RNA sequence: CUCGA
DNA sequence: GCATCCGTGAGTCGAGG
DNA sequence: GTTGTGGGAGCTGTCACGGATGC
């Protein structure tokens, strides 16, 4: 009966892990981690018990366990990546922050002034016939597909990609002093 | 447009809970350490 | 992976889950914490015959 | 009473129960004989009747099902609403709530390993017994038992702890709040000013 | 944590 | 029959590190 | 894969009050 050789364990095994469960809260310096711990151990230990040698010690094979999950614990703790709790991260982190990231916190007038429309750039692109400025826009501010542009445009691929290469060459012209 | 006229509260119901979700997380990972770019599947998935 | 009490109804004092199954509420913790078992049911019918 | 009698009965410990314990009830039955007992006599049992009946005839007249007061999944909150940053040094920051949900997840992944390893009854019952207990840390830490402590012992700030207080979300954040186009500076008497 | 009204 | 045990309140706004 | 000996830090100088609970 493997499953008799189980309970076994189940008349032998569960005592002392009241007394492992104590050994692990001064292993671990926390009580909910020492129960996290103790049920790690138990279900490690009762995976493989087919290598529990019947009627030796099973107190020091538990308590290696325990030490042994212990260790692995911190093993894979290493690379956490070093997290901490805080009961509300600060401004000054949120700021500090922000002065690392691909955006800054920013501000209403900031975003107010990015609505408005850019008088330089906008001034370049009225300049060049609407269509060949429809190209460059379906183009490159959208980056459509040449193909979804002749699509759009109801014109074949050659007359696009002309527009496209006469715009960019006429914007690049008026605003080459202006990107500088 | 801050026009609301009542505003009600009751129990969840796990039904509720669910239609809310839009995915259950099932792992402790956040991110991951070298490109601190969120663990699939965790809490910031 | 098992049902969980909202922590709110029941050591909310007065506690909400007491209230309404009319349990003490330290016998609800014995419940609820595994310290003592409750019966869910009994089979009236095949107990009288 | 298992091992015999078992046939006959049905028994258990854990929160399941007290689902179950919701299901087989009458709410109706409960909250008409309560009154008849309310109107019965007067005292200490009919302060039992006034009181337990609040409860029930508020399930009973909102459509709330009781079975509410028992959860089957858990909400998690958006990212941004529990932030994650990190600080001069590489080290991370991250709100109490992340680590509190951490411990949830990671003892349910526990408790369904170990369901699907036939483990000891004991074994699954503290399982379930320290997943009640994570999530109402979770929900409301400290209010049962010793509070969840993170580094330096200090009670990790559980869902409810976002509410209360003057610095909790209503008085901290409702009530009151930054506001731009506003300035500070220490004050001189002007006597040459007009009122 | 210390300090200002 | 109540005596305890617990759980809730206990000023605002400002500066660093 | 774990097989010789095995109970942890914490309050811990507050007060005044009202109402479940629990013997």
């Amino acid at each position: 009966t493997d499953e008799e050789l189980t309970a076994r364990f189940e008349r032998d095994a569960i005592p002392l892990l009241d007394q492992l469960y104590g050994g692990a809260l001064r292993m671990t310096r926390n009580p909910a981690d020492a129960e996290d711990l103790l049920q790690e151990t138990m279900v490690k230990a009762y995976a493989g018990f087919r290598s529990f040698r019947h009627g030796t010690n099973l107190k020091a094979w538990l308590y290696r366990i325990l030490t042994n999950t212990y260790i692995n614990s911190y093993r894979k703790k290493q690379r956490q990546p070093a997290e901490y709790p805080t009961e509300q991260i600060t401004d000054w982190q949120l700021a500090s922050n922000a002065e690392h990231s691909s955006t800054g916190l920013r501000s209403a007038e900031v975003e107010a002034l990015e609505a408005l429309p850019d008088t330089e750039i906008k001034e370049a692109l009225q300049a060049l016939p609407e269509e060949f400025r429809m190209a460059v826009y379906y183009a490159d501010v959208e980056g459509f597909p040449y193909k979804e542009i002749a699509e759009i445009m109801d014109t074949p691929i050659g007359t696009v990609m002309s527009r496209l290469h006469r715009g960019r060459r006429q914007l690049r012209g008026l605003l080459a002093d202006v990107a500088r | 447009v801050n026009f609301f006229d009542e505003l009600r509260i009751g129990l969840a119901t796990a039904e509720d809970i669910r239609q809310w979700s839009y995915g259950e997380v099932k792992k402790p990972e956040t991110i991951n350490y070298r490109t601190l770019k969120p663990e699939k599947d965790g809490l910031f998935c | 992976a098992a049902p969980v009490t909202h922590i709110w109804y029941f050591k909310g004092v007065p506690s909400r889950l007491g209230y309404l199954l009319d349990l003490a509420p330290k016998d609800l913790e014995k419940i609820i914490y595994f310290a003592a078992y409750v019966i869910t049911s009994v089979d009236e019918e095949m107990r009288h015959n | 009473l298992v091992d015999r009698y078992g046939e006959y009965f049905t028994g258990a410990m854990g929160a399941e129960s007290i689902q179950k314990l919701i299901e087989n009830f009458d709410i109706d039955a409960e909250a008409e004989s309560l009154r008849d007992v309310i109107r019965n006599g007067k005292g200490q049992k009919k302060l039992r009747a006034l009181k337990r009946l609040k409860v029930v005839a508020a399930f009973q007249q909102s459509g709330n099902s009781p079975m509410g007061m028992v959860l089957d999944a858990v909400p998690v909150i958006p990212p941004e609403l529990r932030p994650m940053v990190q600080l001069d040094g590489g080290r991370f920051a991250t709100s109490d709530l992340n680590d509190l949900y951490r411990r949830v997840i990671n003892r349910n992944n526990r408790l369904k390993r170990l369901i699907d390893l036939g483990a000891p009854e004991i074994i699954v019952n503290n399982e379930k017994r320290m997943l009640q207990e994570s999530v109402d840390a979770l929900f409301d830490n400290g209010r049962r038992g010793r509070p969840v402590t993170g580094p330096g012992n200090r009670p990790l700030k559980s869902l409810s702890d976002l509410l209360k207080g003057k610095q909790g979300r209503f008085r901290q954040n409702l009530l009151g709040k930054r506001v731009d186009y506003s300035g500070r500076s220490v004050i001189v008497v002007g006597p040459q000013l007009k009122l």
